[PDB]
């Protein structure tokens, strides 16, 4: 879909507001939140995997965050 | 009061030894330039026009499929043949179906099937390109005098708009009673229209990146195309179905107008219905104040009584606008204006409307002034009937310094190195800063292209943590600074 | 449920396309064969096709001279004959049969299109 | 889920989480759509004039959203040529013919 | 059989009656009559106002714009009761006898 | 948009091919590959950040793929 | 550039709604005001509006009885007068002016819509 390749990081931004800046500013985060709410099972598994793989709490937290963001994004 | 009452109004003070100041004019923002013994002028870039566009590519957003036809060669005998596969306006697909004595062949394996349908375009998403030469800019210069012109019949008497194009570097604007103002802009560098595309999708237009435009996954035509039927990459808008491997079928995807609108998030909408009008972007201009004159010079001070005909109004820019009217003799005279302290000892305020003058006996002149923070007196007129107006300014000086720093940071965020010549007057420090900014911005744009604000914030937090947990002070400070800047950019980006 | 194309009068050396429009059920469930009966002569089988599958087979006499195709969008079957000549004059029929390779029971027929190779 | 001329069998929670304006299904007059904000965009370029426009046909975006949903038929009745059925088969009264 | 709808998501809408209301700065948010109409889409924002605009107070004045939302095409999410399913199964004796 | 919640991991997948299954199988990988090709500057930064954050080679690589997959799909 | 609704005959206690179709340029750039003139009486200001901003202000004589609205999707401005009475019989004009609070020019005038409050 064309919708999966938005025009965000093109470095053309001016002071003028963009097409759906207000709408699309938080839509990705809202989608991730909704997906996490609807799929508590995958979040627990991701947390366990991040704790196991991550040596330190920074590595663990980063791995968990990245896994949780990726799971909806690939879908 | 066009440039008054605009939130994105910026003050520029002083001119270089040559008496020029270079400014960056953005759509939606105005610049008020003021220098000693010079008139205060308001600059507003109000129109950007792109002329003689050329079609670069034509995308298909809605299609229809007809003349669907299938052909099959049963197992082990090769591939089916359709006369439609010779035509490039048919979309074709190959698949295998189960075949046997019941289907119509003499073997019992996976036969070969090909389905072809004729692809037709219903709605287009043309993309046009303009050359930087045909990039006329319109700028309106208004002498910030306290006298305004009612809409209609201005005919350049007060408020002059000048067309800036790459053809002529010097733009002369003759402002009556003020001499001539010479603009010297750089339209070839304001917006890199070479990398831009003017995308036009059904009475809406967007200014998109050329690479992003050419990476769209839709059927398209070369732009040089005339027949308009050899769409390529048609498989992005047609679906092929063989549910159980028993038969093959073709459907077209739905109208991609909404998906395209979603994809256009982050692109500034423009006008392309008639003229290719842009109302976004900036224009860096060098302002020649050499031949500029205060209109009220060689006037006598007004000795008569003044009256305020409209209560003092404070604007978003920390100033106050006072509408006074003269009731005295010697009508073409200059207004005695002062902003003193509560003891009337020191002069604490400055005039944005420098050298206010009375042109007619009963015409209201509205003066904009910058009062000091706290209590002060606005004193208008000579002693016999002098107006003693007391004013209060809410803010503090430290707060104003912080606000100025934040606005400068934001300007460095929307603009790149171009923010270093917004009010520059030569200067080795300015050039050094601009060069360092160019190098750093090159690195940053390389490292953060195609990334959303959430990704920038995450990366900034990670970099800041790496710096905070770094043994070396030099690397620690470098990483912390980079992370702070990246977090700030992610917070300020996507507007 | 099977409707054929109207009468066509042609000229020698040309090509003629005949249209047979079947219903949805007959298009997706049965085969369609093309039989041409010359003036005062017996029936002859030209070819057939499974419209849903679309692979056409022809009599050995008609290789390189008859093209049979189906339009799944309009649910139509066409027969195209190249090198029209005096002996090609005949009436042409489209018949509906099952798509099994053993049963050729034509339980449905059209009405025949008279491809008159002459001048009138 | 039935679109213009195509139908799919979809998860019900997935269907209820779709970010498009919806009617409850008991509405005969419409005119009470719920998430109208998802199909419109409000633009205030700079801070001068405020406008609003619709976001264009969402048919293709919906098709993209339907990937992984099995396509069913809903024209002449709701026919589902997908899925399984578990049955227990009793051969007690089943004998070979012509033994 | 006998499917029951539960939503009618809109995939293509339009706007026909755009209305705007503004209040001069410091005077609080504006209001529109349509802002209580459920067949209308509304949003609150700010615009720059001053003597040139026509307010008289030189600030950011609240503004609200409303447009009538009308649906042109929708997708029906029908549901069926699990009791209304009907599976058709063909049993064939698999003899050499022709079918 | 609605296209960002595509009904992928919902179960109820039968033996009949689903809607747009063939394309959706690899569309996301294709878009990530195209993004990495068009934006190599960020990919190098992700590699450096994963190497620094990652203690073991497996952690480095996992963080690298997670970052490079989130970057394009993040919006 | 300003076109008004045709003259209409209302009744006492009823309401009359008038319109002015500004041709795009008048909208978004200027403001529209409504002035009535009872026969044999001088001009009277009823109110005005900035169609781009919407807020309408009224002469305190008509405040509470008149309504000014603008349709941004049709570039029209409407004036609504309720509680009509014999005295309200007058021609109603709409004129455009700058959005500035100090400039009350009326260069362009509507042709005037006569509103009659009677039975015959
Ligand atoms: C497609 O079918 C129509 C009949 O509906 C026919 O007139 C047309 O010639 C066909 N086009 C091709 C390329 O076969
Ligand atoms: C929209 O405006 C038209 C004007 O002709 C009016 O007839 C209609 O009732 C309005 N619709 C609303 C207010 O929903």
């Amino acid at each position: 879909s064309v919708a999966l390749v938005p025009h965000v990081g093109m470095g053309l931004e001016t002071r003028t507001e963009t097409w759906m800046s207000s709408e699309g500013a938080w839509k990705h985060a809202q989608r991730i939140e909704t997906w996490v709410l609807r799929h508590p099972g995958f979040t627990i598994m991701a947390a366990i995997l991040a704790y196991t793989i991550g040596t330190t709490y920074f590595q663990r937290v980063l791995i968990f965050i990245l896994l949780t963001a990726v799971a909806p994004s690939m879908t | 009061m066009r440039c008054i009452g605009i939130s994105n109004r910026d003050f520029v003070e002083g001119v270089s030894g040559g008496s020029w100041v270079d400014i960056v004019l953005e759509h939606g923002s105005c610049v008020t330039t003021m220098a000693k013994n010079k008139p205060t002028l308001d600059f507003e870039l109000i129109k950007t026009e792109a002329k003689h566009p050329a079609t670069l590519r034509k995308y298909c957003i809605e299609a229809k499929l007809t003349n669907t036809t299938t052909a099959s060669r049963c197992p082990t005998q090769g591939e089916p043949s359709l006369n439609e596969e010779q035509d490039k306006r048919f979309v074709c697909k190959h698949s295998m179906v189960d075949r046997g004595w019941g289907n119509g062949c003499g073997l019992f394996g996976k036969g070969g099937i090909v389905t072809c349908a004729m692809f037709t375009c219903k709605k287009n998403m043309e993309g046009k390109i303009v050359q930087p030469e045909n990039l006329e800019y319109t700028i309106v210069i208004t002498p910030h005098s306290g006298e305004e012109n009612a809409v209609g019949q201005d005919t350049g008497k007060h408020g002059k708009e000048i067309k800036v194009t790459p053809q002529s570097s010097i733009t002369e604007a003759e402002l009556t009673g003020y001499g001539t103002v010479t603009m010297e802009c750089s339209p070839r560098t304001g917006l890199d229209f070479n990398e831009m595309v003017l995308l036009q999708m059904e009475n809406k237009a967007w200014l998109v990146h050329r690479q992003w435009f050419l990476d769209l996954p839709l059927p398209w035509l070369p732009g040089a195309d005339t027949q308009g039927s050899n769409w390529i990459q048609k498989e992005t808008l047609v679906t092929f179905k063989n549910p159980h491997a028993k038969k093959q079928d073709v459907v077209v995807l739905g109208s991609q107008e909404g998906a395209m609108h979603t994809a256009l998030t982050g692109a500034t909408e423009i006008q392309m219905s008639s003229g290719n009008l842009l109302f976004t972007g900036h224009l860096k201009c060098r302002l020649r104040m050499d031949k500029l004159q205060l209109k009220g010079m060689s006037y006598s001070m007004c000795t008569g009584k003044f009256k305020v005909v409209k209560e003092i109004a404070e604007t978003q820019h920390g100033t106050i606008v006072i509408r006074v009217q003269y009731e005295g003799d010697g009508s073409p005279c200059k207004i005695p204006f002062e902003i003193m302290d509560l003891e009337k000892r020191h002069v604490l305020g400055r005039l944005i409307t420098v050298n206010p003058i009375v042109t007619e006996k009963d015409s209201p002149v509205n003066i904009e002034a910058e009062p000091p923070f706290g209590d002060s007196y606005i004193i208008i007129g000579v002693e016999p009937g002098q107006l003693k107006l007391s004013w209060f300014k809410k803010g503090s000086s430290i707060g104003q310094m912080f606000e100025t720093t934040m606005r400068g940071a934001k300007r460095m965020a929307i603009l790149g190195d171009t923010a270093w010549d917004f009010g520059s007057l030569g200067g080795v420090f300015t050039s050094i800063g601009k060069a360092l900014h160019q190098v750093f911005g090159a690195i940053y744009g390389a490292a953060f292209s195609g990334v959303s604000w959430t990704m920038k914030i995450l990366i900034g937090v990670v970099i800041t943590w790496i710096g905070m947990n770094s043994r070396s002070t030099s690397l620690s400070v470098s990483l912390v600074l980079v992370g702070v800047v990246t977090l700030y950019l992610g917070v300020m980006v996507q507007a | 449920q099977l409707v054929e194309s109207g009468a066509e009068v042609k000229k020698p050396g040309s090509s003629v396309k005949v249209s047979c429009k079947a219903s949805g059920g007959t298009f997706n469930n049965y085969a369609i064969s093309w039989v041409r009966q010359a003036p005062g002569q017996g029936l002859e089988w030209m070819g057939g096709i499974i419209p849903i599958f679309g692979g056409a087979n022809y009599a050995q006499k008609f290789q390189g001279r008859v093209t049979i195709t189906a339009d799944r969008s309009t649910s139509t079957v066409y027969m195209e004959l190249s090198g029209l000549r005096s002996e090609d004059t005949a009436v042409y029929y489209c018949a509906r049969r099952p798509q099994s390779i053993f049963d050729w029971n034509f339980d449905l027929w059209g009405r025949g299109t008279l491809v008159t190779v002459s001048s009138a």
